[PDB]
């Protein structure tokens, strides 16, 4: 309802005033968000969409659609360590990591079968 | 049982900035803060400090303007929390040939508003009770002949609810 | 004479969750003047003692960081310009605190750091133990 | 050579990691 | 504009280098191990081989941002050695003195 | 000869301020510096992002006040907002100082995505230390 | 070593979560290209150069709407402008050789 | 028409109070301030530069804002929000038997528009295993479990996480490997036999 927004002006229009003060000037920027929010933590406005450690660190649950006992899991044990060990990524882009050697290795199949290796 | 642990106490982000502020009062002898406490900058009269917070209040505007005229000079973002106020604003509508889309971009972005039902009324495009409510408000809110006009499409063109009919 | 009346509204409330308690707190206040560090020693022992926190100050050994960048534009290298670069350190050492006593303290702090000079917050939380490990076998 | 069959689910679910 | 032409083709070089960032980071991972049989590998130099030239990150040189000189400068202010000097000789950096020792 | 940072000497009748009237190997010693801020401390990050934002800031200040500027500007830089010190003649009058004050005010903060202050202070003309 | 240890070896890693099973030195490289953040996506060098385009063009479009003065742009078109009344200009593009 | 003003030192009250001229940070405006002060390095016949006019005075930090009437004024208001400490815990013996675990957590702050500092992801857990419930066995086991993250002189153990982008995420991953290294410290499987 933009008569809502009308009465929500008429309002401020009379709530609002020129600074009268520093510590004035600082509570309106901290509400608008300029200033920081103090005490100052370094993780104030990243949320990492709510992920936790158990998303981060064990990886092995992506792992399901590769053979158990075969080199790939040898390689895919390297690579899910590596991303664990990664605080510069989410947890997103380390799906999408293994999304692509899924499609790669489910798309070169001639090679692997070639390179005298059952895998699927 | 000897261990005693006491409660915490939560309180908002200017709570704390609140109560320094009420230590101190306003001040005699000194400007007020808006001004600059220059004395060939001090207001000396109440019609030069109009006057002056006139002037201060056209230099904040023309910068919104070169901010809202040249966007793209201001795209990037250097803080990290990302503050919106910051930000440069668009007065241009999304979709344009959609009528279904321009007519809720047009509204709350004068003359534009009646152009955007001009343009959905050409191709007899169906307009429920919700599209055409915020048109009137936009009309209602900014704008004596025109207005029977535009009266006429609001109850003739469709039957429209009689709550967003009054406002 | 005017003094405006009903000046104090701050919006207080105790909500029922334990405070979490705080051994040491260890601020490094690193800058790059001494008379500086030497000022804001004094302001925040002095708001400590107020809030009744007994804080106990030692000033860490400096780091004197130089390089040398050649004198001329073209071609002199036998003449050189070295530059320095001094940053002092101060250790204000914190103990006994809560979470709110030092949240209070750190807002009454980082509000009025300086301009030149850095701060490195350490916090060594309380926590008896977690739920898995209290005395269960397995 | 021999490898060890290591119980991370049941871990994960017994200490809140899965 | 920029600076020089060389700072131009470095930032498209730059620019090319984060997107093609993730490509080149997994193609060097089939390369860059001795599990996988080398009958892929030698597949995998072809297809990183057939990646534009701009894209790896060696290409990419740093360079000052005033001037852009493609030498004598430092990496903590990526200011050249005679760019540096004229600011902080005018004192326009903190805590950058002459060294007297 | 060294020549970084030198204002030569006349025959006797320059005017000149107090910061050109010292060598740079006065830095510290006599005089201090012109800006202030964090990256340049020791373990420290972002020194280029904050050089080049100074001598934009220079830059853009001294074509916005064209004339009229005395000194070299002090950046003062503390907790995501930066001050801006600047000693000014009295040449414009007030109303088209606070047309530009207040602009500044804004394009600086949407440009940077920080608070910016802007203080001015102002001079009958500029201040001679040295021989004049 | 021992077949004891060794085994706690094994454990060990398994439970801080690094590398489990016995890799080379040579394959240790994949499991670092992904412990950190690559060259070419790090912001000290992605980020590097501001964009010297916007702010030229902003300082330009300042200049044209009479906000701020650049003196150096004055003192080009001072020169230019002398340089054409004196008659050395700028020739036309395709008429330089031929003509 | 030009127009000059004398300062507010001709107004200044000898009995005003200062946290009501200064109340935040300033960048010393010589006009605000009574007080005559010379900073500068004098001339052979001449002394040190007045206020008026002075860059020397603008650079320095002012701690006018922060004289000592003015933090009096200020910690008292600031009273009502802090709360009081525990006595039972006056004396480390104690904390150390009731509260066994450190948690290091490191909080950076520095001038600029970002925020994000990597190093304060790192958190340091500090257990004395002397507080624990571990036998013989279970810990023999867990000293070789940990390797050289436990100090065999001082007996305790440090976990350092650095692996989680968060704090909190670093936080709870530290005491999951905690939790597990207790579980797993326990249990005696067949190779433990040879
Ligand atoms: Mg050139």
């Amino acid at each position: 309802s933009l008569w809502d927004i009308e009465f929500a002006k008429q309002l401020a229009a009379v709530t609002e005033r020129p600074f009268q003060n520093g510590f004035e000037e600082m509570i309106q920027w901290t509400k608008e968000g300029k200033l920081w929010e103090f005490p100052i933590n370094n993780e104030a406005g990243f949320d990492d969409d709510g992920s936790e450690f158990h998303e981060h660190i064990f990886l092995d649950k992506y792992l399901q659609d590769f053979p158990k006992q075969g080199p790939i899991r040898h390689f895919m044990e390297l690579v899910t360590c590596g991303l664990s060990k990664n605080p510069y990524l989410s947890v997103k882009q380390k799906v999408e990591h293994i999304e692509w050697f899924r499609n790669y290795f489910n798309e070169k199949r001639v090679i692997l079968k070639e390179s005298g290796i059952q895998l699927n | 049982e000897e261990v005693v642990i006491p409660k915490k106490k939560t309180w908002d982000k200017v709570a704390i900035l609140q109560a320094l502020a009420s230590t101190v009062h306003r001040d005699s002898t000194a400007a007020p803060y808006v001004f600059q406490d220059d004395p060939y900058l001090i207001p000396t009269s109440s019609v030069e400090s109009h006057s002056f917070l006139l002037a201060k209040k056209s230099g904040e505007n023309a910068a919104k303007f070169i901010i809202n005229s040249y966007p793209k000079y201001f795209q990037k973002d250097i803080a990290e929390p990302h503050i919106p106020c910051l930000m440069p604003e668009y007065f241009e509508p999304q979709i344009e040939d959609v009528s279904e889309a321009a007519l809720q971009e047009r509204i709350k972005l004068q003359e534009p508003s009646a152009n955007y039902n001009f343009q959905q009324r050409e191709q007899s495009e169906e307009l429920e009770e919700a599209t055409e409510a915020d048109n009137e408000k936009s009309k209602t809110k900014a704008g004596t002949w025109r207005t029977k006009n535009n009266a006429e499409r609001i109850f003739a063109l469709m039957p429209e609810k009689n709550a967003h009919s009054y406002c | 004479v005017d003094v405006p009346k009903d000046m104090t509204k701050p919006e207080i409330t105790i909500s029922d969750e334990p405070d979490t308690l705080y051994k040491r707190l260890s601020v490094l206040v690193k800058g790059h003047d001494k008379a500086v560090l030497d000022s804001y020693e004094y302001f925040a022992v002095l708001a400590a003692k107020e809030l009744g926190i007994s804080i106990k100050v030692h000033e860490p050994p400096r780091k004197i960081e130089r390089f040398t960048l050649l004198k001329s534009v073209h071609i002199f290298k036998k003449h050189r310009v070295q530059y320095e670069m001094r940053t002092l350190y101060r250790c204000l050492e914190l103990e006994h605190l809560t979470g709110s006593t030092a949240d209070v303290y750190l807002e009454y702090i980082q509000r009025n750091l300086p301009e030149g000079v850095a701060m490195e917050v350490t916090k060594t939380k309380l926590e008896q133990l977690p739920e898995h490990i209290r005395k269960p076998i397995w | 050579a021999a490898a060890a069959a290591a119980a991370a689910a049941a871990a994960a679910a017994a200490a809140a990691a899965a | 504009y920029y600076v020089d032409w060389k700072m131009l083709r470095d930032v498209k070089r730059r620019k090319m280098a984060y997107e093609y960032a993730d490509e080149r980071l997994r193609i060097n991972s089939l390369r860059k191990n001795t599990i996988l049989p080398k009958d892929l590998q030698e597949v995998a130099d072809e297809e990183i081989a057939s990646l534009p030239r701009d894209s790896c990150p060696v290409r990419i040189r740093n360079r000052c941002v005033m001037t852009s000189r493609p030498r004598g400068v430092k990496r903590r202010w990526r200011l050249s050695r005679i760019v540096f000097r004229h600011l902080a000789d005018h004192g326009q950096l903190s805590g950058v003195q002459r060294a007297m020792w | 000869k060294n020549r970084a940072a030198r204002v030569r000497v006349s025959k006797g009748d320059k005017p000149v301020t107090y910061e050109e009237a010292h060598a740079p190997h006065y830095i510290a010693h006599r005089k201090g510096w012109l800006s202030l801020h964090t990256g340049n401390l020791d373990g420290e990050d972002h020194a280029a992002e904050r050089t080049v934002e100074d001598v934009f800031l220079r830059k853009f200040m001294l074509g916005t006040f064209p004339g009229c500027l005395a000194d070299q500007l002090v950046l003062k830089r503390r907790a995501n907002q930066l001050e801006i010190c600047a000693l000014v003649l009295r040449q414009l009058p007030p109303h088209k100082f606070y047309f530009l004050v207040g602009y500044s005010e804004t394009l600086l903060s949407h440009f940077y995505k920080c608070p910016v202050h802007l203080h001015l202070q102002t001079v009958p003309s500029k201040v001679v230390y040295k021989y004049i | 070593l021992s077949e004891y240890a060794v085994r706690m070896s094994r454990l060990s890693a398994r439970l801080f979560g690094e590398v489990a099973r016995p890799t080379d030195s040579k394959s240790m490289k994949v499991v670092k290209l992904f412990s950190e953040q690559p060259l070419a996506k790090r912001k000290e060098t992605y980020d590097w150069y501001p964009n010297h385009n916007t702010y030229f063009a902003l300082m330009g479009t300042l200049r044209f709407l009479g906000l701020y003065r650049d003196e150096h742009q004055d003192f080009r078109d001072e020169q230019l402008r002398l340089k054409k009344l004196r008659g050395k200009g700028k020739p036309r593009k395709g008429e330089g050789k031929r003509a | 028409r030009r127009k000059a003003l004398p300062p507010r030192t001709e107004k200044m009250a000898v009995d005003q109070d200062w946290p009501s001229v200064y109340p935040v940070a300033a960048p010393f405006k010589p006009s605000a301030v009574p007080l005559p002060v010379r900073m500068g390095y004098p001339v052979k016949r001449g002394v040190p530069m007045a206020k008026e006019g002075n860059l020397e005075l603008l650079k320095i930090p002012n701690f006018l804002h922060l004289t000592p009437v003015a933090i009096k004024r200020h910690c008292e208001a600031l009273k009502d929000f802090c709360t009081e400490w525990p006595a039972a815990l006056d004396s480390d013996e104690k904390c150390e038997k009731h509260f066994p675990i450190e948690i290091d957590t490191a909080d950076y702050v520095s001038a600029g528009p970002s925020i994000r500092n990597p190093k304060a992801r790192v958190v340091t857990l500090r257990v004395k295993l002397s507080s624990l419930n571990l036998d013989d066995h279970a810990k023999k086991k867990l000293i070789k479990l940990v390797g050289d993250r436990y100090c065999k002189s001082t007996d305790v153990l440090t976990i350092k996480t650095d692996r989680c982008p968060l704090k909190r995420q670093n936080y709870d991953y530290a005491v999951y490997l905690l939790t597990v290294l207790y579980h797993e410290s326990w249990k005696t499987e067949e190779w433990e036999k040879k």
